[PDB]
């Protein structure tokens, strides 16, 4: 129902970062977690899943090798790991519900986190 | 456990106790196969298999023995020669929890059926159409587990059904699993017949000075005759001799 | 999984005689201060054992292909306890049932529970430096657990697992047998204070358990702890220890039980002349004079079958190469 | 992977009553695999239309969706001052998750 | 005699999808031997299921039954105007066979 | 199959009654038959059952000495005797058959009779 996440990351060029969405009560349980990256000035790009629950995370063709989704059972908090901070890396990170199962056969996004924007600076 | 990672305990080197189940009797389901449940379990095996898995109320027929549902050809399928127990009873209180409890699943869909005592914890995208999965989900990929979803105020159809198959393998001659086993009193200084580790005799029993070793349960004196036997309940060795008799 | 065998060198087997051991309890019965006579299979007094000396001190690690005929006796002459299981089965190659020994440092575990072992008869405990502690860190299992039908663990305990310097001060002796789909393991303990031999005098091996298992077992493996002073195929240590293998053969044994109901003495009924007059007597002093002992025939070499005569010829190749069919 | 385009670029010169926001791909949604977005200025886009035609719960009952196949449809009844936030298509049949480039952007 | 207590006392108000009728025993049906009766209005019953989920002659499936234990199910999948008539259940457990007091009774 | 029965029985309180459920071919063959009570305006009551071939009655503790049940082999028809017209018994008597047999383990009743009205009057 809510999912707040990390606000703004100050990381140089080449410098890796974790993101922190937070996930309310009962959210993994039932729901997968995806993450899109929005470039600032473009349209939503799709970078992947978490199944918390599973531990399954699978990533888009784009963003393979270049980003690490991880989530935490216990504290049910969403993380994605940058590998580096590459200039065109720059984007607001937003976290995302799923119904994943298939008898709710839902897999869009109901609710979505405020976002992380990374940049060279600020 | 949840059905799909059934869990399975092995109960070995132990004197098993069935009757503290039949007299209890808090199972609503008490199937049992080759053996019967009416006091046939009091029994010898070499081998107990244990499993436990939480399944819903209306299936919880199909994991018997040579029949056919979801649950028995993707979660756990029965030996059609099974010759076990299957015992069920409900968890409402236990396994239900308000807005629902999503920890127990269940393989809806798998690309075949489940053979045999045989567990799957693959994650895998099942297929359904042309179009390879690339595990994401989508269209004609599915998820191949499911919550339950058991709610408090819900039929017990709807409600869990707790269900510990217990699987036998019925020889009485290797048996690590002792049986239940009856109490008979002591009785000394009588002609009595006593039926001493499956040993018939007629004779008194008194009490005996021999000491036997602990591995040892009755004694054979010169021409093999038993003289002298340890009971096994108290490991309390008493003299055997054969009661009065002559010619008149 | 498989082991780290490396720079052992090769050596040819070596035997020792087994002076009066391989005595065991032939069933539950309490007998006292009588001579009793028992057929069954037996190891033969001063016999022949095969002997692995699996000594640091190359090394020569002792881990061998051993048959399983008709039964096993294993006795373990040990100071730090080197020797930590046997694996019985028939296949080694997960698509037959197999048996497993193993004593780890907290509990003692045999199931027949199918597992990976091309040979995996190797153990390892680490000994560090910084502190003084032995313990078991490696295990060798398998790769892949394809089947199983029995599993037995036994309570945990405490175990020493230094490596004393000295003389040999241990000796367990186990005697494996598998009749009537019983699977019987004696086994007893005997202080000893000697450098390398097999130990003379009499000791009867109590019967310890019996494994219910039913399965086709014709070869047997021996299990050991390597010490540090998983790892593979990289440089190990022995560690001082021997054991001794022998197989067991259906014998008669005249066996004296004295008054407390222990074996105190046993003679073989084919050892010497001896022994089988008093076999034949009953009794283990004999008086002087001269006994019927036994029969004497020999063994018809072969069998000769010259009952056929002169052999006609039926014209067969009258009909198959004639001229005209 | 199935890519999507948004023909109505740019909504967002005030206008009312109807629209016909659109999105077509180039092999057809299977099922009414589709979902429409709202990204508000500033903030994250909320969830509109799952499926072909579903309501959202909180969305008003005017927003709506009549497509098929190639789903292409967000019916609005009256365009409100505020509700002119970029409205973003999804697809999920057994793709990377595509979205299109957007539809109301100033 | 086995107290049975059927739980929907009345369901004749002409409802709509599934009408889960109960029943309940002081100790379990054993071996589940119950029966559900038709009761047409001005007619006797009609055998519509034995033991716990075997299917009679003459009746669709539309009639689910589904217990166990404490046997209680008789489910149609579409109520049906004709059939609104009260339904009887009869234990088969060796102490005397009682009815159910019924459950679609007007 | 079918199992018509008697029509209705106007007895003056304390006069008894005879039933006459007419059982089809092979009806008595295979097949018990059972007698059970509807009090107008209340649950059907288990009076009791009569096997046919072997003659054998058994009754409720209920209806013990107030009901007699007999049946003809030849003519294949099912009768129940009401010993007096007590101001309670006025009911429907129907008539039904049951599956006896050990193997078969059915004990339930398939088919039914119209029903037998007795009352004061008419
Ligand atoms: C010796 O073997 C036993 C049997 O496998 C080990 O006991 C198990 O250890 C694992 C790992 O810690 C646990 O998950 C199991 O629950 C243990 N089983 C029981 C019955 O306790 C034991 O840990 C081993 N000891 C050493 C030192 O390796
Ligand atoms: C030892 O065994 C071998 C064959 O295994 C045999 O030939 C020999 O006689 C035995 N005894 C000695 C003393 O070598
Ligand atoms: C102390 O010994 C134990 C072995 O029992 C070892 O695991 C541990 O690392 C040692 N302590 C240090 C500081 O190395
Ligand atoms: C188990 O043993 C059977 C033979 O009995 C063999 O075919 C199989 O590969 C083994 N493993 C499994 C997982 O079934
Ligand atoms: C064990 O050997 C016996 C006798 O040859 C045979 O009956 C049985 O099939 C064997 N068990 C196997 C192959 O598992
Ligand atoms: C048993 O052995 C003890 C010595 O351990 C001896 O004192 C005793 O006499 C023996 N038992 C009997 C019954 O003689």
């Amino acid at each position: 129902v809510q999912l707040v996440q990390s606000g703004a990351e100050v990381k140089k060029p080449g410098s890796s970062v974790k993101v922190s969405c937070k996930a309310s009560g009962g959210t993994f349980n039932t729901y997968a977690i995806n993450w899109v990256r929005q470039a600032p000035g473009q349209g939503l790009e799709w970078m992947g899943r978490i199944i918390p629950m599973f531990g399954i995370a699978n990533y888009a063709q784009k963003f393979q090798g270049t980003v690490t989704f991880t989530a935490d059972k216990s504290t049910s908090t969403a993380y994605m790991e940058l590998s580096s901070l590459r200039y065109e890396d720059t984007a607001v990170y937003y976290c995302a519900r799923s119904a994943y199962y298939s008898e709710s056969s839902g897999y869009y996004l109901d609710y979505w986190g405020q976002g992380t924007l990374v940049t060279v600076s600020s | 456990a949840s059905v799909y990672a059934w869990n399975r305990k092995r109960i070995s080197n132990c004197v098993a106790d069935y009757s503290v189940l039949y007299n209890s009797a808090s199972f609503s389901t008490f199937k049992c196969y080759g053996v019967s449940p009416t006091k046939l379990n009091d029994l010898c095996f070499t081998n107990v298999y244990a499993d436990s898995f939480v399944i819903r109320g209306d299936e919880v027929r199909q994991i018997a023995p040579g029949q056919t549902g979801k649950i028995a050809d993707y979660n756990y399928k029965l030996p059609d020669d099974f010759t076990g127990c299957v015992i069920a009873w409900n968890s409402n209180n236990l396994d239900s929890k308000v807005g629902g409890n999503y920890n127990y699943l269940y393989r809806l869909f798998r690309k075949s059926n489940l053979k045999p005592f045989e567990r799957d914890i693959s994650t895998e995208i099942y297929q359904a159409g042309s179009t390879p999965c690339n595990g994401v989900e989508g269209f004609n990929c599915y998820f191949p587990l499911q919550s339950y979803g058991f709610q408090p105020t819900n039929g017990v159809g709807y409600q869990p059904y707790r269900v510990v198959v217990l699987s036998f393998e019925l020889l009485h001659a290797p048996a690590t699993v002792c049986g239940p086993k009856k109490s008979t009193n002591l009785v000394k200084n009588k002609c009595v017949n006593f039926n001493f580790n499956g040993l018939t005799g007629t004779g008194v029993l008194t009490e005996s000075n021999k000491k036997f070793l602990p591995f040892q349960q009755f004694g054979r004196d010169i021409a093999d005759t038993t003289d002298a036997v340890r009971d096994p309940q108290t490991l309390e060795i008493l003299d055997i001799t054969p009661c009065s008799f002559g010619g008149v | 999984q498989c082991v780290n065998l490396t720079t052992r060198t090769q050596l040819p087997p070596a035997y020792t005689n087994s002076f009066t051991r391989g005595v065991y309890y032939p069933d539950k019965v309490f007998r006292s201060s009588v001579l009793h006579s028992t057929q069954d299979l037996f190891l033969p007094f001063f016999s022949n054992v095969t002997w692995f000396h699996a000594i640091h001190v190359t090394k020569r690690f002792d881990n061998p292909v051993l048959p399983f005929n008709d039964g096993v006796y294993f006795a373990s002459t040990e100071k730090s306890n080197i020797i930590r299981g046997w694996i019985f089965g028939t296949t080694l190659d997960s698509k037959t049932q197999s048996l497993l020994i193993v004593n780890n440092a907290t509990n003692v575990v045999i199931k027949v529970c199918e597992f990976q072992f091309c040979n995996d008869p190797f153990l390892g405990v680490y000994y560090h430096k910084n502190n003084k502690s032995w313990m078991e860190s490696e295990f060798r299992v398998y790769s892949s657990a394809n089947n199983c039908t029995f599993e037995y663990v036994s309570q945990p305990f405490l175990m020493d697992l230094e490596g004393k310097q000295g003389n040999f001060k241990n000796l367990r002796e186990f005697v494996f047998k598998n009749i009537d789909g019983y699977f019987k393991i004696y086994s007893k303990h005997t202080p000893i204070n000697l450098v390398r031999d097999l130990p003379q005098g009499f000791s009867a091996l109590e019967p310890l358990v019996d494994l219910p298992i039913g399965i086709n077992i014709t070869r047997f493996q021996t299990l050991l702890a390597l010490h540090r002073s998983g790892d593979s195929s990289s440089g190990w240590t022995a560690g001082a220890a021997a054991y001794y293998v022998g197989y067991l053969q259906p014998r008669t044994f005249l066996l004296k039980y004295n008054e407390n109901g222990t074996i105190t003495d046993a003679v073989d009924c084919a050892l010497d002349p001896l022994s089988e007059t008093k076999c034949t007597l009953k009794s283990f002093t004999v008086e002087k004079g001269i006994y019927q002992t036994s029969n004497f025939r020999v063994q018809p070499t072969e069998s000769i079958v010259r009952f056929p005569n002169i052999a006609n010829l039926c014209p067969f190749g009258e009909v198959f190469n004639a001229t005209r069919f | 992977e199935i890519v999507l385009t948004q023909s109505p670029g740019t909504l967002s010169l005030s206008p009312g009553e109807r629209a016909t926001l659109s999105c077509r791909a180039s092999q057809s949604v299977s099922g009414s695999y589709l979902a429409w977005y709202q990204q508000k200025p500033g903030q994250a886009p909320s969830l509109l239309i799952y499926g072909a035609s579903s309501r959202a719960t909180g969305i008003p009952d005017r927003f709506s969706g009549s497509g098929s196949g190639t789903d292409f449809t967000l019916t609005i009844s009256r365009l409100e001052p505020e509700d002119f936030a970029v409205y973003y298509c999804q697809q999920y049949v057994n793709s990377p998750r595509t979205f299109g480039q957007g539809t109301k952007l100033e």
